[PDB]
């Protein structure tokens, strides 16, 4: 294969890309400039695991028995027992909205990082040598695309509950006299609490991006500069320990945005 | 890498997932499971009335 | 050398004049030389080692208590 | 040049100090959580729930310094 | 420079790792899943019984 | 030329240590509240108030290294 | 040229560390804070109060070595 | 050109730093474990599993940096 | 000429090193006396006169430090 | 010919970071175990089997970086 | 010329760890001794003579150092 | 000769950083034996036997940065 | 000529760091030692003369180096 | 010509680092010491001893970079 390994982890990187005046699917060797050209990839998987997960939830919530529960349904309902737990301890508001939106971020991110683990070139291979496509990358949460979009949703249900549950007044108040809380220093206390205020979501989005992305360029490395036959002793802890990496950054995110939402409303 | 236009893609597929999910999953799911407990709970309220 | 007391509630078990002691204490064992800085702890049963003075050694058995 | 290789350095040292900082941070708060549990096990549940709650503001300024670092290295380099 | 022998190489790691996940990872899964199940049938027969 | 490129190795330094400072000032801080948990494990609630309060001065000189090395990076070029 | 630009250099090398300083300071005072607060709460208002008293002390030397590092860039340039 | 050994120089740093983190994070993480090893025997097997949760937090930062530095020494030169 | 920037460098070192060695020093030693207050607050009067006292003996050489550097900036610079 | 020599200055980083790293890691660890075998003298070959396994886990990273430093000495040497 | 700027930098490090050093050196010493106060509250005047009797062994590089910093300012340069 | 005595400054940071691992690192697993010994003067020498296996895991990076660091600075040179 | 520039640098890195090590290694030990003081005063002349049988042991590298310090700076200029 | 000076700087890096490395590592274990006696203040014989065979151990590294320092500094410098 003519590929330089050099540039084969390149290629990787670069996201299949469609452009909003041209409409067309470009390849790694020249990159167009604008912004309006959505990584393809991305939001095909990002919906098909998405809505996979509705519908396989749905199906059940459709059913559910109050009787002895199928085995599948049994593991349905004990994550769903889970977040209602976790929920129900972190937060002692009243609003309905809190939990089902932890339970969407928990599963979806969880399973945009379990994408990571299929391996690297095979849908890749499946793309370019049978189905003739340009480029193909297939983990959403690699992306620092996601990843804000997610976390500025959660930067805006702050601003909400916030101004709901004790509004302009008491909001303003915090970040004018908090910490100090002394008005020879509200100036100061203005700064400290934008900037922690705006802190919050930006950490929230690249601690996600940086452990996917980083964990994929790891498979992109060992597929790339290592001979074959000596790739899987290596492979196999990284896939092992990748495992513990996924799961806890899915629930990490998870209870930070419950935290982040019941310190704002209470 | 780069800021692009898929932040707002994902926002609004975000959002709509968010909405369907809320109605239609989790009162149903936690329904089906407390009306399970309660007619376990309840079996014990068969004692409490009978020992007295 | 330092003066020992062993006592129970019913009854005293030792006294005596003694150059060491070493002693199961809860959290790990123990030894007691002369000088030794004020410390309390509880022990565990078990077999404590008396050196009375001239070398003289004799062994108590301990139920628990507190040191 | 004088383009590319000072922007490597840069992200190498903003990479190492976020790595330094997370590491030590989350060794400190993982050791305390130990002890408690060591001496409250019934608790183990409850306290590592406070942990991981503990836990997410360590790494928060970390993972804006390897974000940043990341988008030196591939997005400008 | 073989995309195939890489492919080889991902293939061989990727079938360990399945075979590792089957014996070390479900298992303890399902043993929960199936506690669960335990704990429900229980909670339900002891509530009949109370009833009877 | 270097004129746009050396700031981004002084942003490299800036919030770079600011995030061991920070990572290490809340993994301490985070660890004596652990302890204390596990001595007054009915107190926590009141415990994780108190943690906010002070873990909100913490923030405050990290986030400003932060905020002028990111204005450095992005502001200033 | 690049003589603008080390200026920026010094105030990130200047704030950074004055950001480790305040951090680690206010990590290890808040942490003894919280032990002393889990043992005493009837304590905890007085405990605060001497909290943020020191505090005070903690914080004066970095907030000159910041206020130095917006002089040099605002004011120096 | 003398690119190549500043990729390297780099590279060199951000992995000794990540050794730094990581060698002293699990020392740490290690030290507080043996302690409630040594007083709770029957629940060694508990807490090392608990043990190695927390672990696994510890070390991912330190696997970032390897990785970034090994993408740099192997793939840019 | 090359001159004056590397007196900024230079003062900015020198104050950013008294700002982490006076503000971590001043930490520690209000951690132990918050620690001391806890135990015997009817003894807090007697333990601020002692804690202002060892802290004007730590301060010393931090202020000693932050006169040449705020000379250096101004004066000479 | 400097390609060469710095080279030798990047090897000597990681093997100078990777040292300090292992043998504080490892030294930490081990005063733990010593205190917990001294505390449990029956204990101490089962606490030696749990302190190798630990052990284990701090020398990984480390010797990631000796492994690269001797591929930089004499590989590209 | 050239020799200045190096001048002024040297006096600038030897002047900045001498902060470090002296600040956390007594930093330290007055926290157990500020402990030994609020745990045996009558001693504190001999407490108060032994922690200065120590305390002028700390100051005693640090001073060398701070004493050849003005000469190196002033005195030289 | 330009290339040697470059050389001896890459041979310098080896041979210190492997002082400052071994150093540190058995000075504090050598106080948790002092530790030991002084609870237990009793069995002093099986505490150190464990000593000497453990101090002789710590010591083996920092001989592998000394005995390359002499190989470098005597041998190549 | 340039020489002066580096012996003056080289002086105030020898001595800085010196002066560093003397002054922590010192306030730890008068920390045990204020602690084991406070603990029981009737004791205090004997730990004082312990205490300067080691004292005399921690001075002794960083004398040294100040020795050459000194010498450096003064007689090599 | 610039090796001499370069070659002061070399020992004198080696230098700095041995001392901190020792002075560290002999407070630290001295420490461990101080408190040792306190708690038996009658067993100071003993201990004394096996705080002397630990010594020679910390030290001997030190003493090699030292000596080194020492080779560089009166042979080839």
């Amino acid at each position: 294969e003519n590929m330089t390994p050099q540039d084969y982890i390149g290629h990787h990187l670069n996201n299949l890309q469609l452009d909003l005046r041209t409409f067309s699917l470009v390849d790694p060797q020249n990159p167009p400039a604008t912004f309006w050209t959505i990584n393809i990839d991305s939001m095909f998987f990002s919906v098909v695991l998405g809505l996979l997960f509705l519908v396989l939830f749905r199906s059940v919530a459709k059913k559910a028995t109050s009787g002895v529960p199928g085995k599948f349904q049994t593991a349905i309902e004990l994550v769903i027992g889970f977040v209602n737990g976790s929920v129900k301890d972190m937060y002692h508001g009243k609003s309905k909205l809190i939990a089902p939106l932890a339970l969407t971020i928990f599963v979806w991110v969880f399973l945009m990082n379990l994408m990571d683990l299929l391996p690297i070139d095979l849908l890749p291979y499946i793309a370019e040598h049978v189905l003739g496509l340009p480029a193909l990358r297939v983990v959403p949460s690699a992306d620092v695309n996601v990843t804000l979009s997610m976390a500025l949703g959660v930067f805006i249900l702050i601003l909400f509950y916030s101004i709901k549950m004790k509004g302009i007044g008491g909001f303003t108040k915090e970040l004018t006299l908090q910490p100090f809380n002394h008005w020879a220093f509200i100036p100061v206390n203005l700064i400290l609490e934008g900037v922690s205020l705006l802190s919050k979501p930006v950490s929230l989005g690249l601690r996600l991006f940086g452990n996917m992305y980083a964990g994929e360029l790891i498979f992109i490395l060992i597929a790339g500069l290592l001979p074959w036959w000596s790739q899987w002793i290596l492979n196999v802890p990284w896939a092992i320990f990748h495992i513990l990496i996924i799961t806890l950054q899915a629930f990490i995110f998870m209870v930070l945005t419950i935290v982040y939402l019941s310190m704002a409303s209470e | 890498m780069n800021l692009n236009a898929t932040i707002l893609g994902q926002a609004i597929a975000f959002v709509l997932f968010v909405l369907f999910a809320m109605k239609y999953v989790w009162p149903p799911l936690m329904a089906a499971i407390e009306k399970r407990q309660k007619e376990i709970a309840d079996g014990l309220a068969s004692a409490e009335r009978a020992h007295k | 050398t330092y003066h020992l007391d062993v006592v129970s509630a019913e009854q005293q078990m030792f006294s005596g004049l003694v150059e060491k002691i070493q002693v199961t204490g809860s959290e790990g064992e123990l030894g007691i030389y002369p000088g030794h800085a004020p410390l309390l702890t509880a022990i565990k049963p078990g077999m404590i080692r008396i050196v009375k003075q001239h070398g003289h050694e004799e062994f108590i058995y301990l139920s628990g208590g507190i040191l | 040049n004088l383009n590319m290789d000072l922007l490597y350095m840069a992200a190498a040292v903003m990479m190492g100090l976020a790595a330094i900082g997370a590491a030590i941070g989350i060794g400190i708060l993982g050791g305390k959580f130990l002890e408690g549990a060591a001496r409250q096990p019934d608790l183990i549940p409850l306290l590592r729930t406070q942990f991981f709650i503990v836990m997410g503001l360590v790494d928060a300024i970390p993972m804006i310094a390897v974000g940043l670092g990341l988008y030196v290295m591939f997005a400008v380099a």
